[PDB]
């Protein structure tokens, strides 16, 4: 499983 | 009396939180004087995130590619630079709500308050400990990157953590405010794992003292152990060894309760070997390790 | 991912906290527009708190007996009156930091954020539930009276609690902001005891949904139960009876996770009868009941 | 044991 960078989406 | 996981009041930090957007990628920034600090992966598109080359991605950006919003006011970016894993966006306006502040780097075992934010807007506050394996067990969703961790001392905000990402186990990883990761992690969407975690022994003892100050005494006993005899049990139960500095830090609580540190260690040893026998301590059926000695003194005494 | 006891950001309330001193007695006040609200026992000496007649005690006071301090600035008291267990001190300066606000009374089983303060200075923030027996399990020392509890919705602070006192069992009691006590208590230093508490069933179910959303599924099972059969078990374990309204309120979490409410009730019945057999749920070895369904949705969906 | 009013001392 991979790390999730936790920026969002606009 | 009573004892609660208690965060610092968040007002001074709320007034620093902004939104930073690059393309369709958006997260939170920290606006202090005329600089906004944010995680550098705001310059990633979705396709960039598996193997970004941040130097390349940033050289293709100019100031106007960074949309910074403080509430409804858009701040004009007049300069940018990368420091480790954070971006520093110079803006044309100094934050008039900038508190007195410091950037600090904390060590595993210490605690801090997190102001979780989305789209530059504060959402909630909770208390966290930096784990021995440098992760934190937070509560963070997509959009929360750039939320900060902090402590307050005499109206000076010591910023110690900026949030970046979530590991596959569901725990969280981030940097100090100079962009240096806590722990052996990198900001890309690869398979990464923290080291094996351990329990913060000095914090467990601090919380047992809190329990005594609050009238929970059932785990006390007549025995006293040695620092070495205890550490043998500690290593057996995946607890960090107790240092002399730890014993010294526990001095005020030992003196307040009249229970010597090594007297309390014999209680901890009994609890690790036999459990709680259906009983609770300060409302918990598990041994709690996210309160430092300072946290106990701050809450059980004064303010 | 993750799930924590999470308070509302406290900045809007910090701006309203002041210190109120009468004689040698001091505590916190809430400064909104040109009124400071505070617990009325600030007008007591230690000798007065066993059997005070507050009407008499207030007649014996004048405006100048109230020293009100916002930071370093002394506020001049130009009027004083009593409303139930709260004093209202009219001051000559309206608070420029007054947020949009409401005075609302909350229901047992609901939660709120407490801004603990001493000498008019905020010290920390934490979540509390109003227990079914109208106490709260807070963290309060001498000097904390007048600290307030609140929820925030958009820009509006809904004040629901003002702290007054600690019961001998170590739990806490206070009023709404109109000075009416939560629970069968009075502001005097007498022997008092709360009724027997119960566990907030709908909140335990909400937290189990939180656990599933966060990947704890070991307590799930294929069985189901009826509302009446569940409540039979709930009554045996001192849980609040579950109502159809509670089931309705859990609807969104049920839909999101795909676990029918009465299926999750079957899991709860199992946990009540067998315990967890050395396992944990969201890091806890006990069933947590201080998260409402709204608290779960707020945090697992990122409401701002 | 009695209730404790949690005003402070000046």
């Amino acid at each position: 499983a991979t790390v999730r960078l936790q920026a969002g989406n606009a | 009396s009573g004892f609660r996981k208690m965060a610092f009041p968040s007002g001074k930090v709320e007034g620093c939180m902004v939104q930073v957007t690059c393309g369709t990628t958006t997260l939170n920034g920290l606006w202090l004087d005329d600089v906004v600090y944010c995680p550098r992966h705001v310059i990633c598109t979705s396709e960039d995130m598996l193997n970004p080359n941040y130097e390349d991605l940033l050289i293709r950006k100019s100031n106007h590619n960074f949309l910074v919003q403080a509430g409804n006011v858009q701040l004009r970016v007049i300069g940018h630079s990368m420091q480790n894993c954070v971006l520093k966006l110079k803006v044309d306006t100094a934050n008039p709500k900038t508190p007195k502040y410091k950037f600090v780097r904390i060590q595993p075992g210490q605690t801090f308050s997190v102001l979780a934010c989305y789209n530059g807007s504060p959402s909630g506050v909770y208390q966290c400990a930096m784990r021995p394996n440098f992760t934190i067990k937070g509560s963070f969703l997509n959009g929360s990157a750039g939320s900060v961790g902090f402590n307050i001392d005499y109206d000076c905000v010591s910023f110690c953590y900026m949030h970046h990402m979530e590991l596959p186990t569901g725990v969280h990883a981030g940097t100090d405010l100079e962009g240096n990761f806590y722990g052996p992690f990198v900001d890309r969407q690869t398979a990464q794992a923290a080291g094996t975690d351990t329990t913060i022994t000095v914090n467990v003892l601090a919380w047992l003292y809190a329990a005594v100050i609050n009238g929970d005494r059932w785990f006390l006993n007549r025995f006293t152990t040695t620092l070495n005899d205890f550490n043998l049990v500690a290593m057996k139960y995946n607890y960090e060894p107790l240092t002399q500095d730890h014993v010294d830090i526990l001095g005020p609580l030992s003196a307040q309760t009249g229970i010597a540190v090594l007297d309390m260690c014999a209680s901890l040893k009994e609890l690790l070997q036999n459990g709680m026998n259906g009983r609770t301590i300060l409302g918990s059926a598990l041994l709690e390790d996210e309160f430092t000695p300072f946290d106990v003194v701050r809450q059980c005494s004064g303010v």
